[PDB]
């Protein structure tokens, strides 16, 4: 995915950390190499087509070197808690159409002027409770959002029961009220969704929304029937897809830019990251200043993406190696 | 070196974009045998009785479905044991297990030594009966390939303190103007800009030519360039004439022989050339022409059948003199060898091979090992150049000064638009270039091993 | 910012600032020119019309 | 997809262990705790 | 690669064997599905995108169904044992150029009229044993064949110390005389090489070769100095690179034929063959016949693949299932 | 068999007999035809420039 | 030494080579060398930092880095994007001789 | 630096910096005025402030 | 010699270290002066014409400071060991003229195009031992090289007897067969000569050479009768002539660029370096950066030399002082 650069960026996958230039057998393996004087730093990575060495980092031209976890890159999915405003009525009105309008921005197009609205309607009856109303609202919402004919997975509808306010239960176009037995439902959660991803073609994007309610006549007066309270996100979008689009881009600087342009006559680059893994990152920013007249700084950055296992191992070791090699004091994750 | 490069034509492109050409080749094939099986599928070993006795049936296994039904396929012993495809192929995943029948009157069978791995088969014909004939046969196709080349860029600079503007020289010892050859020439020039206006040009064209010819490729097999510029971007070097050619049709010897050479040159001429057009013009250094001479002699010296007489050879010729009325000279040199076919080995010694500056390895028999090196540069005749040096249209080189108050390169004496305050000037020059040899196999080269690795 | 078709492969892409030929190759603006006035015909003595 | 860069960005993957600005990025896998990155 | 079809060929990978349509979760799962009547047969496969099923096989219209082993599909690398014939001389003959010519028939082209000749030279000296000669010849062969400059791999030279007639001491252009400290070398093995392979553009080919010797004057008569005999191969090229191109071709029948053609406007097919594994195969040929005038047959091929652990455990259980399901009696290799 | 240059993908591919369309996509003689006259502009009321 | 494009140092008896230029040893392209910076001075010697070009991935034989080895100037290759300065030029001078009666 | 992609100049007689790049610079000085702010009444919703 | 400069270089000789500018009485006396904040560093030198102070070093702007010993600058004289190769013959072959050819590459001119060859001839006889051959050969080489009588042979020649394999035996055109008595001579050594040096106009150059042999006839082939293998040097031209030209050049940046041009109408410059002594060296590189819009750098070196006396006592004291004063930690060679 196209991004902004400070005149260049590079990426190298640390699939395994070795201790010598003689142990780079498998691809992805990497070692940090620095003088004992600690004047330069570079990385020997094992490429699928052999071995390589990253550009050399003059440790006195180092701007900032920071390690980033994976939790900080996992997009947190926006939730909206939806309920009945007890001000108008803590229960449904027995003849009013409770319509809900989810306005969407950044639908297919790129802009905010790309608006898109889906609805959910429930005409309420006499003996109706809040639980039954929330249930029917979720079904109406799913049949329009969680269906199998909509080109995009707009949202994810859920239901929560006061007995278990921690457990959320999904609702799809296939779900039926008989599957929803609990009589204590108090809200409707509406998350975002991980959209389709395509390496180098379709970057990881989202479509946010606002639940905008419509008015009901409660006592001869137009009044809104609900409130859309944001709650703490619960689901996330792992970074595997971000790191793979970063690698796909950063392997077009030290490599082929005609990735597929002219199909039989190409150079097939062998990317090394698994879009289904969670990586933890390390970005070292530094520059190159020349001699007497050439004082201008050519700023540079290189990224190292290792794998995470809950704990941030595979980078604390990488960090310790770079720290003992270059003397830099980088913080562990 | 400059003459060597001017022996090649130039191609003008439109931009600095990787380019490719189409490579179209040859068609006629023959299929290897993987296995042969008895009437019962039992594979035939090598030490076994013949098979197909009494026109009995058996199975042939191949790595491809290339033969059709009712066709007659022949092995290495063409037409002695003919096989008939009496049934479509039953594929074992990629191998086409045919069923066959001997169809040439064969009665004793076919030995188990002609039904072994490697046996090559071609296609004869699909014969059928006069009346009530049913369908047989099929047809077959092929497809070509392509190749690629890249470019590169070079840069030179030289900075000059501003006081060198109109800086006359005492000329106590005469001033010198280094030349391309290597020769110095006493020059009458008081201003010292005359002697930087020459070296930047000289050093820059030397950069070009040395890269054009002796450049290497920085790229990996994944496609990644491996040396990264100070800016951080990767450097994209191409490859020189020599590197592009020596990937194919290049031998490394520790000992030269007209035996070795003629075998190479004849085998090639047979596989590639007509009876005529086998005239090769080897290019070498003086030490090689000597090495050629001595070996042609070692060979002719083995022609113990004939007798060589100076009446026709004239290795001892009469010269006029005053020390005698019958005074003789004595000397000769072999320069050709017409081997038993239209193959003919002439020579062309070029000084580019004897230069001892470029060439640092020394042949123990004298000179530089690069003169003991034989290069055939144009095998056959191609409708278009196989070797051409590439240039871009309008985007070739850029000049520019980064100076302060005084520009000695121009004599400006006053700067409206200053670059800096340090009373100095820099000159910058950048140029792009590349070369292509379409076919590396259309050039032969016999090289000494000490020039290797 | 979603998939309209079923096989829609591209997505609306965006970058800020200084670009690179990589940026242009990532948005499909760099392609290798095919040298049409160049063609290697592999050489052999074709003994098939004999 | 395409990003914005400070004149270059180069990524190395540790699968098994005037100024012109440059950035080098190292990634590695997470196993729930942050090992293989505090190992970098 | 491209192959010849008997009007169609389908491929399906069998990574894991399940017992139900419900157990198909991972993209390589497979079930042989048939009815108690044993009248039809089909396979339920798990694709990167959902479940799929193969065309239905009429168990009365099966022409043949044979499982090939992985060993059968590995190309054996033909190797010679080069020596000096004791009839001319059992030891080198000083001052003679012991030249050796290696011919290559299917060089870059694919015809037998596209030949290529590489040479090896050794000039003999007094006191030269046979081991010393073979050493020097293997070295001169490597420098000309196994160099870092040749566009393609051509041969694998080896040496055999008669004290260990089994181990094939290798040789490369980097190897130097001193690295070979034995004195009982008795042959120069010359083995063909695995040529490079890329999925769907470079079929798995080989360049076959014959060693041609040259003459030497021994007692006044030009005589050949050596004898090249083929010996039972010992290195086989597995079928990973072969099944993979098979898939690449046979997946454009179920799916897209425009592979990568208009680079950004493409359907990216996900393949399940690992080109670093070893698969058995199970090909089944059958046909469809119509009703009362369309009696013409339409023979249609279907083949299945499964990794080999060395004992063919995966495919054996596979067909044991197919036999319990379809009544057939395919043989458990 | 084998390659001649350092970056070469294609090999000489051969087949026999019946030629389906999977063959024609395996020799790179199939491509999706770019529909030039068909092009969608996404519908929105552009409050920019206002 | 130059394993994995690691950098090393080529000490010399004078300062004759510039930054970014590629100098070639006795083998003249088998082992290309790229100058990583300007020459640091050790007395009158010029100590450079180098790294192998030419796709090298195995190094350069230590026998190819001993005293007396000869090095020439091949070219100064530079990146295509945002290219900072590299190179230099060089000079010479004559000699004279005498006689008497 | 040595060449201008903006104006198309390939040779630089007065180089600014040695790195081969080109940065544009544009600045404006602007102003706006209402003579009498009593002459405009507004009814702003309360959610748009604070 | 004409060295290269990164915008300037300067040298200051240090014959004594005095610790105070009041203690500077005789020439060469030096003291490193640095404030207590270690913001600037300079050197006060006792010039023969008084006192001078080095430019002031902004200690924030020091690039590299390394002290190099004298051994690191002593050119080692390339030796050789010429012998008969037992491969061909471990003894002289009677009737064959064992010509040896010395090949000189950098002869008067600078280039390798300027070659020069000096030969040596020895025709062998019956019973001629190896020692006797090496003897007559050394003599022929000497009488052909040293027979110039002007300055010096182009190479020095030595014999070595197996009794004392370390002790050399000089051989010059004055030497006689009778002078050489021992019979266990193994080899001929050919070392290169220290050519003449002249402060300012004849720098420390050399003439490199390789002994090229010429071919003789053994059993039936032309053959090189010997091998020229290099042995470890045993003589090093000392530094004195090298530092002296450094000063002669680095004292035209402080003093006059005219040295003798208008000969009588010129300045006498007093150079403080004894060209017949060994000197360690200490180069410091630093720059100056301006205030605003003047961030260009002006790099500049300051060299310091001190006589080596076995152990490097003079320079290690100077280093220790500069460290306690400037706060650097230059390493003591």
């Amino acid at each position: 995915m196209v991004i902004s650069i400070n005149q260049v960026r590079q990426l190298y996958v640390a699939k395994a950390l070795k201790a010598n230039t003689a142990a780079l057998t498998t691809a992805g393996d990497i070692v940090p190499k620095a003088d004992t004087a600690k004047t330069t730093l570079y990385f020997q990575s094992m490429s699928p087509a052999g071995i390589v060495a990253s550009d050399k980092i003059n440790l006195k031209h180092v701007l900032y070197a920071k390690a980033t976890p994976s939790e900080a890159l996992a997009h947190k999915l926006v939730r909206y808690s939806v309920t009945l405003d007890a001000d108008v009525s803590a229960t449904p009105v027995a003849g009013q159409n409770y319509i809900l309008r989810l306005a969407f921005r950044q639908y297919i197009g790129l802009s905010e002027e790309d608006q898109y609205f889906k609805y959910g309607e429930v005409i309420a009856r006499s003996g109706m409770t809040a639980s039954d109303f929330y249930k029917k609202m979720a079904i109406s919402l799913a049949k329009n959002l969680e269906n199998k004919t909509e080109s995009t997975p707009l949202v994810n509808i859920y239901l929560i029961s006061a007995a278990a306010a921690s457990t959320d239960v999904p609702v799809t176009s296939a779900t039926k009220e008989s599957d929803l037995t609990a009589t204590d439902y108090n809200q409707i959660i509406i998350e975002e969704t991980e959209q389709p991803w395509v390496l180098g073609m379709m970057p990881q994007a989202f479509i946010p929304f606002t639940p905008q309610f419509l008015t009901i006549t409660v006592d001869g007066e137009d009044r809104l029937w609900g409130v859309a309270t944001v709650v703490t996100p619960t689901k996330t979008v792992p970074d595997g897809h971000l790191i793979a689009d970063l690698e796909y881009f950063c392997m077009g600087a030290r490599g082929d830019i005609y990735r597929g342009m002219g199909y039989p006559n190409i150079i097939k680059t062998t990317y090394l990251v698994d879009p289904g893994a969670v990586y933890d990152v390390l970005d070292i920013h530094y520059f190159y200043t020349g001699s007497n007249e050439s004082v201008q700084k050519s700023e540079k950055t290189i990224t190292l993406v290792a794998v995470d296992d809950g704990s941030h191992t595979a980078m604390n070791a990488l960090i310790g190696a770079i720290n003992t090699a270059s003397g830099l004091t980088i913080a562990t994750l | 070196l400059d003459t060597f490069l001017n022996s090649f034509p130039t191609r003008e492109f439109e931009d600095d974009n990787e380019y490719y050409w189409d490579v179209i080749g040859s068609s006629r094939r023959n299929i290897p045998l993987v296995e042969a099986r008895d009437e019962n599928g039992v594979v035939v070993a090598a030490n076994a009785a013949n098979v197909g006795v009494g026109t009995s049936p058996f199975y042939l296994v191949f790595p491809e479905d290339w033969f059709a039904d009712g066709e007659v396929i022949v092995g290495n012993l063409n037409q002695v044991y003919p096989f008939r495809i009496l049934g479509d192929a039953r594929m074992e995943g990629t191998n086409a297990v045919y069923k066959v029948e001997l169809m040439g009157g064969n009665t004793q069978g076919v030995p188990a030594e002609r039904l072994q791995q490697g046996e090559r088969f071609s296609i004869e014909f699909a014969p059928v009966e006069k009346e009530l004939s049913r369908k047989v046969g099929d047809v077959r196709f092929t497809s070509p390939v392509s190749m690629r080349n890249e470019w590169t860029t070079i840069r030179i600079q030289h900075k000059v303190a501003g006081n060198k503007l109109n800086k006359k020289l005492a000329m106590g010892i005469p001033m010198v103007r280094n030349l391309e050859s290597g020769k110095q020439v006493k020059d009458t020039a008081n201003m010292w800009m005359h002697y930087v206006d020459w070296e930047v040009e000289l050093q820059f064209d030397e950069y070009k030519n040395n890269a054009m010819a002796w450049g290497t490729s920085n790229r990996n097999l994944n496609g990644e360039y491996m040396n990264f510029g100070k800016s951080g971007n990767a450097i994209k070097t191409g490859a020189g004439i020599f590197e592009q050619t020596e990937v194919a049709n290049t031998m490394y010897y520790n000992t030269f022989s007209l035996k070795l050479l003629e075998d190479a040159l004849y085998e090639l001429s047979a596989s590639k050339l007509a009876m005529d057009d086998r005239l090769f013009v080897i290019k070498t250094g003086e030490r090689g022409a000597i090495q050629f001479h001595k070996e042609v002699l070692k060979t002719v010296s083995g022609w113990t059948t004939f007798v060589l007489d100076n009446n026709s050879t004239r290795v001892v010729e009469k010269v006029q003199s005053r020390l005698h009325s019958n005074a003789l000279s004595a000397g000769f040199q072999f320069v050709e060898y017409k081997a038993p076919n239209g193959v003919r080995v002439r020579l062309d010694v070029d000084p580019f091979y004897d230069d001892p500056v470029r060439n640092k390895i020394l042949h123990p028999m004298g000179g530089v090992a690069f003169s003991y090196r034989y290069d055939i540069w144009y095998i056959g005749t191609m409708d278009q150049p196989n070797i051409f040096k590439c240039k871009i249209k309008g985007d070739n080189e850029y000049r520019g000064y980064q100076w302060g108050i005084r520009n000695p390169f121009t004599g400006q004496k006053g700067n409206p638009y200053m670059s800096f305050d340090e009373d100095s000037a820099v000159i910058h020059r950048m140029a792009t270039l590349g070369v292509c040899v379409l076919d590396p196999t259309r050039t032969m080269s016999l090289i000494p091993a000490i020039l290797q690795g | 910012a979603g998939k309209l078709g079923k096989f829609q492969m591209l997505g609306f892409q965006h970058w800020k600032g200084l670009t690179s030929d990589n940026h242009l190759g990532a948005i499909f603006q760099q392609a290798p020119q095919k040298a049409t006035n160049l063609m290697v015909q592999l050489l052999a003595f074709y003994r098939g019309k004999s």
